[PDB]
């Protein structure tokens, strides 16, 4: 609706200008926040294309180690598929911050249980090695660009929270206050004219006094 | 016309006008609300249940503002009269129903209904106040309904009545219904009235499955319960059979649809307010025509009959939903 | 307590990560990884993606590029952020930058 | 200094007339004695609350907010017994004081004494609170004729450039102040952490002064200037380089 | 009663009460002040420190505005007669330290208490206005405080004593250390207070620790120093070394974190509130705890000796968790 | 000063000036409107063409509201007398172009260009509001296009002129290819008005290669047509016929441009503002250069030639980029 509801008077000015500046504060927060958010969020997604990017290179080259192990060690691949046992990588997230919104990140991180030593002894060997060495590579880059995703996604949610909130304001608060402070001046120049009817009428009385007693 | 007897008379035979219109003399407009209210309570002392619209009294508090002006006396609030309050309460103060005068023992009335024009529409108007001081039933009106053809524009929220719980002797005992009916009505109005602030502000993504079905029953019953245009011959009139004919399937959807917010909210088969549209787009639809009924082109008995069916339907569908 | 990595691609993509050490079988016995061969159903590979985004120990999800285009409505319902999905390349179908699940988001990829 | 007192208890129709005497012996001391005066009159609410006196005594009806209609000429009859004059070497300059009721700068007290004068100088509560003095809030404050009284022969070259530039990173300080709160610390820039140590050292090393410490204005130039040196030169955009050159180095 | 040379003795021994309630005439209710201040004027003669309490300047203005009214004079502001401001003046600039007349050398003085009562708490009402024009102390009210049922309520951010000059001279010789702890405690309240608007609009996620220590040592004051329970017997009256000793003890606890979280900023051996509370939660309990300490039973060298032993503790603690 | 037969003279042979100072006789500032324009009055009925600019009619307006209080009327809106709007009225009709009395046949004139001065930018205060309404044309210089260091500092954007249509008949006759020029400059102008909030929502490289040329060409415009330093010899004062000249060209560009574009986005050989920059420079710097065209040295056919050639070597620039 037009007006606050707070009844016209000058405390009630006082009260209603106080809280447009209080609105306006937080307009200007927000709007900060918001482009704190922005700006990060902008940041992740072209660090995302530029790690989709090199994400291309790193698996070409794995997908190629995983093609010169084979060309040493064989159809491995079922031993690799079969001797499932435990997971010797296991991640974590974490609580990153920026602005006042909580970022989801993950830090990569090992339980130590390699199901598959010894599964190159024969002939795979270094080859072989070198295979869990590329593919720990692109563990690694696929751990930082999931900790961008998340971090993207969370970012995004936050910027239409906080838009929402800036335009909240900005298009109903703000204008709110300001047709309440309009009303409240108007009706105080209402009072005042009244009082200023009700004193000339009552200078008009005593001039007629005098008129009379003289 | 009105049947009389099984006879048709008309409603000019048991009205009566007294006419002063704006730019007759001013003076006059006291004069024209003080006869009306005599001859008011002339038929209420034969025993006769008058009514006695006042088409304006603050065209009433005008004349004697300007009056007053004239006498050159000092003015209180926005310069009517000190004694403008004693004015309004002294005409108000002869509405009540009456055991009348005299011998043969009768019983009259005379309901007063005054409109308040006030000033820019602001209610803070020294008639309005002075007015709202005195008279039990208070049908404000909005001017933003008005602008949206939500006529008639009456403020669900603000208007009041103080009569209410002298009628539920009268609500138990020919519609029994009507008093729980009233207050689930009344209770979804607030929520929803509550509930449109937080959306405004955040947007419907926040709302809760139940409180989406508080909102949509909401609009319902402002569009197409509430609303009703004056100038159509299905709505001109509207019985209270029918009144509380369709506020009664009204709120038994409200109870259905909660019921089945609540009771597979904890499931798999989640009912949503999404879900019950798309199933019920008629059943809504004929909640929402129901206004189209036409108390005398269709005869009570068919209303009531179809108003039943309409319940039956959606009994059957909510089942056939669950 | 610590989540896992899950994969959606081929033999070789599976062996490769496998040796990398994602795999485990959870207390269910079930695998985190699937080797898409042409046998298998386009429904299947999209229920697998989905048991995969309900399972809440999974952590980071892969998939090859172009079955994740075949997976790509129940992506497309993935808007939630905790579990991870990384659109990757394979021997097969290069990767593209163009109409990734989570891109979708942005107007500034150009 | 001539000093005219006119205590709270004193007769407000020796209110009424005191700025007058005042103004006159101004203008004798410079239009006629030729001797650069400076006026000072302290509390012109206290001024308009004694008009607003004598009009109700008079049996006028209020005005706006209580005073008379005419405040606007009355004040004006006071503020404009001043500046210089052809053919005489002296001058009158003032400074009105005011104390705005509930800080409404709307009020007509202030209001009608920024229509008739050249400027405004903010006393703060928030800087008086933080216990700075002059609390001088240099944001909101303006001279609508500074330009007149700097540059060479009349302050020094660099009095304007060093005004504009010491605004500017005072404002900008105050913005990533605000916004410090709200990123955090470690999410500024660096170049932000070097307005925040101005702000600080602008509000703590120029506009902070103490009582009885006189600096003349080449000083409070030098000052401001070794708080220009917090940023490398590139940043002190609004100063030409003309000056950068000049004043910037040691 | 009160303690003078060890004996009890009555406060009616040396108080005088000028009882004006408001049904007595509306003349009386005005003299009543100009009583008052005459009789306090006539023992500062004699030469006593004699302290006045207007229980209501407010009601006053009320008779001079009635009176006003009925002598037909012109009003002013919202009604008050234009001389308020000259009688407020006439009332109030009684007060002060004087040097008597007559030929026994003496000095008394007159302290001025005069309580307001604005409408609604309006901070322009013409009475509080013309008095804040006049008095040099003025302790304004929070009603958010007052609401909070924080006592007392003073708004510590717009109250104000133009007094402080003059005392610097009395404190640089009885409390050399005060004026230093009370620019602090000033400081600590304004920046809290620019903090908590930070704090409700987005969060305290991004506070660093100088300002998560002064929003947890402004509350630590504005709980445990600026409260005062003026009912319990150890708060009835707080003596101005208790009065010192508190703040002096806070004000180093203020300083002493914020030493340990500038001095390890930017190092990998970082301290922060979340250690300092957590490390020493005792010293935060005694810091609180020392409102409690009773002059009246316990000593001043005992309460000095206790303070000392807080700010030992202190030390020692700040000093390991270093 | 200014040029008249080749001499400089100085402009107090045509000016007359009423000033007044703010603490002169109130009636005095009241009345200087009213001098100055029946001066303007005198001169317009001996046939020239008076030209008369009010300082600041909001102080005129306190003048009369100051007169008004004295003479104790009814405070009107905002506390300025009952007849403010029509006094206003009245004065700036008074304005206009004449057949000027008396025998000898003349024409004259009195083009009021008054200033008005609102409280911080509000135009809705009385006299800015019914200045705005009574006043044909509104020139809205702006502080913050000065701080840009853009002078003229109008808005144009807020700024806005009602004699478009009167004056169509006499660039019709005089400067035929004005009038379309006009209009797709301020169209330009208002595109760029939402390109901007586009340029924040998505970026400068997110807008296709037209708006881009859009956005290049409203620079242009704004940097080198309307920004005008007073101060040099070339462009000090610029001929309506160099004025057309220049947006002439202008607009010539930008539907150039436009064409370019638009008609390869038909084709793989798609062109872009890129392309048209590096291939055009020589012709866009002689675009921003058409301002010191002289009209003092390069006279008008020199200037029209000159302009003409640009647009000759503009014409032959685009054809081969096509």
């Amino acid at each position: 609706k037009d007006r606050i509801e707070i009844f016209p008077s000058r405390m009630a000015q006082t009260i209603m200008k106080a809280r447009l500046k209080g609105a306006q504060t937080g307009r200007n927060l927000l709007k900060k926040k918001s482009d704190a958010l922005t700006l990060r969020f902008r940041q992740i997604l072209k660090k995302i294309i530029e790690t989709k990017m090199l994400m291309g290179e790193v698996m070409r080259e794995a997908a190629f180690s995983l093609a010169e192990a084979k060309f040493t060690a064989g159809d491995f691949s079922t031993t690799v598929i079969q001797n499932v046992n435990k997971a010797q990588v296991k991640i974590r997230a974490k609580k990153d911050n920026v602005a006042g919104v909580t970022l989801p990140v993950f830090e990569h991180y090992h339980e130590g249980t390699d199901s598959y030593e010894l599964t190159g002894l024969a002939r795979g060997g270094e080859q072989l090695a070198k295979l869990k060495r590329n593919y720990a590579k692109a563990v690694e880059l696929l751990v930082e660009l999931a900790s961008l995703q998340t971090s993207f996604v969370t970012l995004d949610e936050a910027i239409k929270i906080t838009n929402r909130r800036v335009n909240a304001i900005e298009h109903v608060i703000i204008p709110r206050i300001e047709r309440t402070l309009a009303y409240i001046i108007t009706e105080l120049d209402e009072r005042e004219r009244e009082e200023f009817y009700r004193l000339k009428k009552i200078q008009e009385k005593k001039k007629i006094i005098k008129e009379k007693s003289e | 016309t009105m049947e009389v007897d099984g006879k048709v008379e008309s409603i000019m035979k048991r009205t009566a006008l007294v006419a002063n219109t704006s730019n007759m003399p001013v003076a006059a407009r006291e004069a024209s609300i003080y006869t009306g209210i005599t001859l008011s309570e002339y038929f209420r002392d034969m025993g006769y249940h008058v009514s006695m619209m006042a088409d304006s009294t603050s065209r009433w508090a005008e004349a004697l503002r300007e009056i007053s002006g004239r006498l050159a006396e000092m003015p209180a609030d926005s310069g009517y009269p000190a004694y403008l309050g004693a004015r309004l309460a002294s005409f108000y103060e002869r509405a009540g129903r009456v055991k009348c005068l005299g011998n043969p023992e009768r019983e009259g009335s005379v309901s007063i209904v005054g409109a308040v024009s006030p000033p820019g529409g602001d209610f803070s108007d020294p008639v309005t106040s002075a007015t709202l001081g005195i008279v039990q039933v208070f049908w404000g009106l909005d001017k933003k309904l008005a602008q949206r053809k939500h006529f008639p524009s009456v403020n669900w929220l603000i208007s009041y009545s103080k009569y209410m719980r002298a009628l539920d002797e009268y609500y138990d005992k020919h519609f029994t219904e009507f008093v729980p009916l009233r207050t689930k009505a009344k209770e979804i109005l607030q929520e929803e009235e509550d509930l449109a602030e937080i959306v405004q502000l955040v947007g419907k993504a926040s709302l809760a499955e139940t409180d989406k079905i508080t909102l949509e029953v909401a609009k319902l019953i402002k569009d197409d319960f509430l609303q009703q245009n004056g100038y159509t011959p299905y709505d001109r009139f509207c019985p209270f059979y029918k009144t509380v004919g369709m506020l009664s399937n009204m709120i038994s959807f409200y109870d259905m649809a909660r019921r089945a917010v609540e009771t597979t909210a904890q499931s798999d088969n989640k009912i949503t307010w999404s879900i019950i549209r798309e199933h019920m787009g008629e059943i809504l639809y004929k909640l929402s025509s129901m206004k189209f009924k036409d108390p005398v082109k269709d005869g009570e008995a068919k209303i009531k009959a179809d108003y039943a069916q309409l319940l039956e339907d959606m009994q059957n569908a909510f089942r056939s939903l669950e | 307590r610590g989540k896992l990595i899950a994969v959606i691609g081929d033999e070789d993509t599976v062996t490769g990560f496998l040796l990398g050490g994602i795999g485990e079988l959870n207390k269910n016995r079930h695998p985190n990884f699937l080797v898409v061969e042409k046998d298998t159903t386009i429904n299947e590979i999209e229920d697998t993606f989905r048991q995969f985004l309900n399972r809440d120990d999974i952590g980071i999800i892969l998939i090859n590029q172009y079955i994740a285009e075949m997976v790509r409505h129940a992506l497309d319902a993935h808007q939630r952020s905790i579990p991870a999905v990384l659109e990757i390349p394979s021997k097969e179908h290069p990767y593209d930058a163009a109409k990734d699940s989570i891109l979708r988001r942005a107007k500034g990829m150009f | 200094v001539c000093l005219f007192l006119n205590l709270a208890n004193d007769p407000t129709i020796e209110r009424i007339i005191t700025p007058r005497l005042a103004l006159t012996t101004a203008e004798f001391l410079a239009y006629q004695c030729e001797k650069h005066v400076l006026v000072i009159l302290t509390d012109m609410s206290s001024y308009a609350e004694a008009l607003r006196e004598v009009s109700a005594a008079r049996e006028e009806v209020p005005g706006r907010r209580g005073f008379p209609g005419y405040m606007y000429t009355d004040l004006a009859t006071i503020y404009e017994r001043a500046g210089r004059v052809e053919g005489r070497n002296g001058s009158i300059t003032q400074i009105p004081i005011l104390t705005m009721p509930n800080d409404d700068i709307t009020h007509p007290i202030p209001d009608l004494t920024g229509y008739i004068t050249e400027g405004q100088i903010y006393v703060d509560r928030q800087l008086h609170n933080r216990q700075i003095y002059p609390p001088i809030n240099v944001l909101p404050s303006l001279s609508r004729l500074m330009k007149s009284a700097i540059g060479e022969g009349m302050t020094r070259k660099d009095h304007a450039d060093v005004s504009n530039q010491l605004y500017a990173c005072y404002a900008i300080g105050k913005d990533v102040q605000a916004m410090k709160a709200v990123v955090g610390e470690e999410a500024l820039t660096s170049d932000d952490l070097l307005y925040l140590e101005f702000l600080q050292k602008f509000e703590k090393n120029f506009i902070t002064q103490g009582p009885y410490e006189n600096r003349t204005v080449y000083e409070t130039l030098d000052i401001g200037w070794q708080l220009l040196r917090i940023f490398p030169k590139e940043m002190l955009k609004r100063i030409p380089q003309s000056t950068l050159s000049e004043f910037y180095p040691r």
